RNA sequence: UAUGCAAAUAUAAAAUUAUAGUAAUUAUAAAUUAUAUUAUAUUAUAUUUAUUCAUAUAAUUAAUAGGAUAAUAUUUGUAGUUUUUGAUACCAUGAUAAGGAUUAUAAAUUGAAAGUGUUAAUAUCAUAAUCAAAAUUUAUUAUUUAUAUUAAAUAUGUAUGUGUAGAUAAAAUAAGAAAUUAAAAAGGUAUUGUUGCCCACCAAUUUUUAUAAUAAAAAUAACGUGCAGUAAUUAAUAUAUUUAUAAAAAUAUAUUUUUUUUUUUU
């Protein structure tokens, strides 16, 4: 790759743009995970069936220290919000807290309220070159 | 093939930043599934423009003859009930079993986009003057 | 001047044999003469070297529930851990036990002959999670930690020529190690036959077989762990002669006899 | 000529016919097969002892 | 090329070459080889044989009549690979109120042996006195011509070895080529008990005196359990009896003198857990045993150790 | 543009330079260096269709060990820490890609060697590797365009604007296209050869002397100008006259150690 973002960096090449069979691309990256829809609110990135279970991630399953954050596929649940307990999840640059409780969160996982990409870009991690290429695309301004 | 320049270091207090952007994101998001809601559900129970493409046939036809005859005296009520929503109303088309085969067959619809004009639509910029404020994918007025 | 990986190490061999055994030298391999394998470690390093090498579900990965630090740094963002009696609020604790990782040995020939759902592999043979000693699996005592280390870990120091072992096993290797590990002819020359936990089912074996219920017994035949006594032999085929059945009491007989230690000659 | 192929079997099959070869050979003489300790340049790497 | 080198099988480019065969060729054959047929391995497995006996086995000849007559007295005695639990103080007084009822010599004796057998396997040491009242006065005292049934032989010695008893060295002497000759009779287990017995009481005569029988009868050296011969050679502190223990260590094989190494350093060492009674400390039989097993194993050639030391001389 | 003055290559000579003591030589010509409109027959580029192109993450690579129906091994439970250093996040040679331009039709292929991350002798900073659910800047990518539109691994909310700039892509092969081609003569101060060599001024110094702005000459490996020369970016060479940061440049004559272009009365 060109820039290592992480140690894949230096193991990895991109070979252009690449195409992949449908709906297996190697990385799995949600860009879309969060994307609006009052009609398919509850069938769009959640349980095909209501009468699923939530998922293992919604449990202790063995005895535990404690965690930094909980997994992103979490459904949140009435209790995320009423407990008053800390939720963290791992997303990027560091961690996403879900401080402010609601219900309207309720019965969707955390994939869905979790912006993966974020409007706000840090002018910090670009370089100069990069900068001038996000101004092209009229996103930073200058 | 290059070796990769290594990234620079994330930000100062791009963290705290990258939390209230996200965190209000989502307080924001609250509001904008809310109205969204209340669009979806104002759109289903108001009415829509007639479905079919008056300019085939059966319903070129005259008002007072034809297919318009057979919905003014058997269907009316029904075609009222689903707000001439162009799903139930092809639908009840078919049950009514007077025309039988021809619904899909012989009768043209409007297209999708077309079809999902409130009753009442006169000029057809109106498909453009609908919210983008509220993502129900096309299913707002 | 001196990089080392590990501080300190211990000798895998006790005083008595090593003081005398020495003025007999040994020869060590010529390409690499000093040997320091994974039972030389100290205790913490072995505890350490252990927790990692288990990609996420491994106490050593700091998100896996089982880390110690009460901090994790990422990308110069200090975070607070979340203790597990807070995480529970809101993530109901549904926690069966260690019995929840062990299947009954009924099961062993669906699960490629395993008892054990833990994260490593877990050996019935001696050698492959063999520290000092010879590898033995607890499965009453079960753990994440893995105290005794018997697991394949895939990372570890030494691993390779253990996974390498593990690759190369025999279609029944499991299967026999679990079998001739555990029921063996006791030193007086008796049957293994006697134990207290199956003593109840070879009694209802017994009984079915004397009211003449010739499936039922062999259905419950079929649940036994140790080698039968004789009664329960004598009892099914006695099952068997009124019926006429002579295929069913021969295999009963020959199931017995020279694969369970010829219980079933009498 | 070359060699297209190569096979190893018993010498029995090639061996110098009894008549050409000397008298008993097992008994009168002690033969050892064994390898040229010094560097050679061309020819074989070992030779009848 | 490269530091994997090629697999030279599925490589057609080794398969194919002129120093193999090329696939254009007549592919048969090339020569036969019978490797089995003509020098064969006799089978010897790792593992030791599961369905052994491990044990001394009794010989129950009973004439099958008061086989049956004495049935509900021999129920509690020890039946093939089967051991009642029956206690021993029960056992010995039905055979003396009992036995003399019975008239055959032959069925008294064969009844005596299984009662001794029971009371080795219970350790209940007041059994010799059974000896002492029966067998003593027509095999063992003043040059009594009789000569005892094999079976109670056995039994005797069985019962002196598990309960260690002194008493064993007087018959054991009566069984040698001048005496009753049953000492080629005897089984492996036989010899695996005598020795270890033997070795617990600390005799260096005793095992000198059992390991030259063993030697001159053919016993099955190698196959006389590791841990009996350990706990009889520990028991050697007397110099010609050391003497005699080297040149002796010469009849095992490679692999025995191995295991023999093995199971001694485990037994002084992490195994010290397996007896019953500890080992004694001899640092010169371990040492010996160590340095045979070395003497007698492959050599293998480590030189940064044997010439760590060497400068070459000019002179 | 030949009335003053003015001997001067057409060869009488003994290795190069140098006012006749300086350095140790010099000079020289044919090997080699891709494009200067020479000719029918062995048969066609001026058609069609395209162009909004994005995707990588949460560190320990070092050894062997056999079991039922086998003539007997508890070898059940096989237990001797500690002297080395490269493929690593890091300098650490080799090797396979892509890229149409003239061996044609008959019983016949429209894909090439000149090398595109992972591979074998240069070590002497560091564990960075996927087992899920993750963060767009990267030349190198053919997407669904108006009757009916989210049910099983979770699967993309965005750009309707007169088929509309500039600039670009692909094809003569079971398809269907039909008329505006090249050869043969050429030079090297270099010597695996123009990314080749060389030329003067401009500093130090060395050495001989017949001391002219600032002596002359010879050795010489700095610095700074340029680009004089090798038919060399207005061809060079010799004499003559002028000019001048420096090679040199302008003009007047001769001349090829410069490459050639050729009417036997029209
Ligand atoms: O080779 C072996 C292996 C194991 N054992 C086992 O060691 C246990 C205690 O080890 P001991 O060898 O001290 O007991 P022991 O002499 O009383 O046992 P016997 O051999 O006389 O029965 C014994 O009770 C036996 O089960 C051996 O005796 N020999
Ligand atoms: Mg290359
Ligand atoms: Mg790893
Ligand atoms: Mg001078
Ligand atoms: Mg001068
Ligand atoms: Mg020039
Ligand atoms: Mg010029
Ligand atoms: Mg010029
Ligand atoms: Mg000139
Ligand atoms: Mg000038
Ligand atoms: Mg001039």
């Amino acid at each position: 790759l060109k820039i290592a973002k992480s140690a894949f960096g230096f193991y990895l090449a991109r070979r252009g743009q690449r195409k992949y069979p449908f709906l297996r691309r190697p990385h799995i990256k949600n860009t879309h995970s969060m994307n609006p829809s009052a009609p398919y609110f509850w069938s769009f990135m959640t349980a095909k069936s209501q009468m699923a279970f939530l998922p293992e991630e919604n449990y202790i399953t063995g005895d535990w220290t404690g965690k930094f954050f909980v997994s992103k596929r979490q459904v949140y649940t009435l209790q995320h919000a009423t407990s008053g307990a800390k939720v963290r999840v791992k997303s990027f640059p560091s961690i996403f807290e879900f401080n402010s409780p609601s219900r309207w969160n309720i019965g969707k996982e955390m994939n869905t309220l979790t912006k993966p990409r974020m409007d706000l870009i840090d002018e910090q991690m670009l370089t100069k070159k990069q900068r001038l290429d996000y101004v092209r695309a009229g996103l930073l301004p200058k | 093939w290059a070796k990769p320049k290594k990234r620079p270091k994330v930000g100062q207090g791009f963290h705290e930043k990258a939390q209230k952007w996200r965190e209000e994101y989502l307080l924001d998001r609250h509001r904008a599934l809310a109205d969204s809601l209340r669009a979806y559900v104002e759109f289903s129970t108001s009415k829509r423009v007639e479905p079919w493409d008056a300019r085939f046939k059966p319903f070129d036809r005259i008002e007072k003859d034809g297919v318009y005859v057979l919905m003014r005296y058997m269907m009316e009520e029904k075609l009222q009930l689903c707000n001439y929503h162009h799903r139930p109303v092809k639908r009840l088309f078919c049950n009514i079993g007077l025309m039988g085969p021809q619904i899909t067959t012989k009768a043209r619809w409007k297209p999708y986009r077309f079809a999902t004009n409130p009753a009442g639509t006169s000029k057809a910029e109106r498909m453009y003057q609908r919210d983008k404020t509220v993502y129900t994918h096309g299913h707002n007025d | 001047s001196v990089s080392g990986v590990f501080s300190k190490g211990r000798g895998i061999g006790h005083e008595a044999t090593t003081s005398i055994l020495r003025y007999i030298p040994r020869a060590r391999v010529p390409w690499q003469p000093s040997r320091f394998g994974r039972e030389n470690l100290t205790a913490a390093d072995m505890a350490r070297l252990w927790s990692r090498g288990r990609y996420r579900d491994g106490p050593g990965n700091y998100n896996s529930g089982y880390c110690t630090e009460r901090t994790h740094v990422l990308e110069e963002n200090t975070v607070s851990i979340i203790p597990r009696r807070e995480l529970e609020k809101y993530m109901p604790d549904i926690t069966i036990g260690p019995k929840a990782l062990v299947t009954p040995v009924s099961l062993m020939n669906a699960r490629n002959g395993h008892r054990v759902t833990h994260d490593l592999l877990h050996s019935y043979d001696p050698h492959i999670g063999r520290l000092g000693k010879p590898a033995v699996v607890d499965h009453d005592n079960i753990t994440v930690e893995d105290p005794n280390r018997v697991g394949l870990n895939a990372a570890t120091l030494d691993c390779r020529g253990r996974i390498y072992r593990w690759l190369r096993r025999g279609p029944f290797f499991q299967v026999d190690n679990y079998f001739r590990r555990s029921v063996k002819l006791n030193r007086d020359g008796t049957l293994p036959t006697d134990f207290v936990h199956e003593a109840p089912l070879m009694r209802k074996i017994i009984r079915l077989a004397h009211r003449g219920h010739l499936k039922a017994a062999c259905e419950e035949y079929r649940r036994v762990t140790t080698v039968p006594p004789v009664e329960v032999y004598r009892a099914l085929t006695a099952c068997c002669v009124p019926g006429a059945k002579l295929a069913d009491a021969v295999s009963i007989f020959e199931d017995g006899d020279s694969k369970l230690f010829y219980v079933s000659r009498d | 000529q070359g060699a297209v192929a190569t096979a190893e079997i018993p010498a029995f099959f090639n061996e110098r016919p009894a008549w050409e070869r000397p008298p008993l050979e097992e008994t009168l003489y002690v033969t050892t097969n064994k390898e040229r300790y010094d560097d050679v340049r061309g020819g074989d790497i070992y030779y009848d002892d | 090329v490269g530091y994997t080198p090629v697999n030279p099988d599925t490589s057609p480019m080794v398969a194919y070459s002129q120093y193999h065969w090329h696939y254009n060729l007549p592919q048969g054959m090339e020569r036969p080889h019978s490797v089995n047929r003509t020098f064969a391995a006799p089978f010897q497995s790792n593992h030791s044989l599961v369905n052994k006996y491990r044990g001394v086995w009794i010989e129950f000849d009973m004439h099958p009549a008061f086989s049956v007559a004495l049935e509900p007295q021999l129920r509690k005695l020890p039946r093939g690979r089967t051991l009642p639990k029956t206690p021993a103080e029960e056992v010995i007084a039905d055979y003396t109120a009992l036995a003399p009822l019975v008239d055959d010599e032959k069925t008294r004796d064969l009844w005596l042996a299984k009662v001794f057998q029971h009371c080795a396997f219970q350790r209940c040491g007041g059994a010799m006195e059974l000896w002492e009242r029966y067998c003593h006065q027509r095999f063992t005292a003043e040059g009594a011509t009789a000569k005892p049934p094999l079976s109670l032989v056995k039994s005797v010695l069985f019962y002196c070895n598990k309960t260690d008893n002194s008493g064993w060295r007087a018959l054991f002497d009566r069984c040698l080529k001048d005496g009753w000759n049953y000492t080629p009779l005897f089984d492996t287990a036989q010899w695996s008990f005598m020795l270890k017995s033997i070795g617990r009481m600390g005799d260096e005569d005793g095992v000198r005196a059992v390991l030259e029988e063993m030697l001159d009868v053919q016993a099955d050296l190698d196959r006389v359990e590791a841990r009996s011969v350990v706990i009889a050679l520990n028991a050697v502190t007397n110099a010609d009896v050391y003497e005699f223990v080297k040149k002796y260590l010469f009849n095992f094989g490679e692999r025995k003198v191995k295991f023999l190494r093995t199971t001694y350093s485990d037994l002084r060492g992490h195994g010290a857990g397996k007896l019953r009674i500890p080992l004694k400390e001899n640092d010169n039989m371990y040492y010996h045993v160590c340095w045979h097993s070395s003497i007698r194993s492959p050599r293998q050639f480590s030189p940064r150790q044997l010439y760590f030391d060497y400068t070459p001389s000019t002179l």
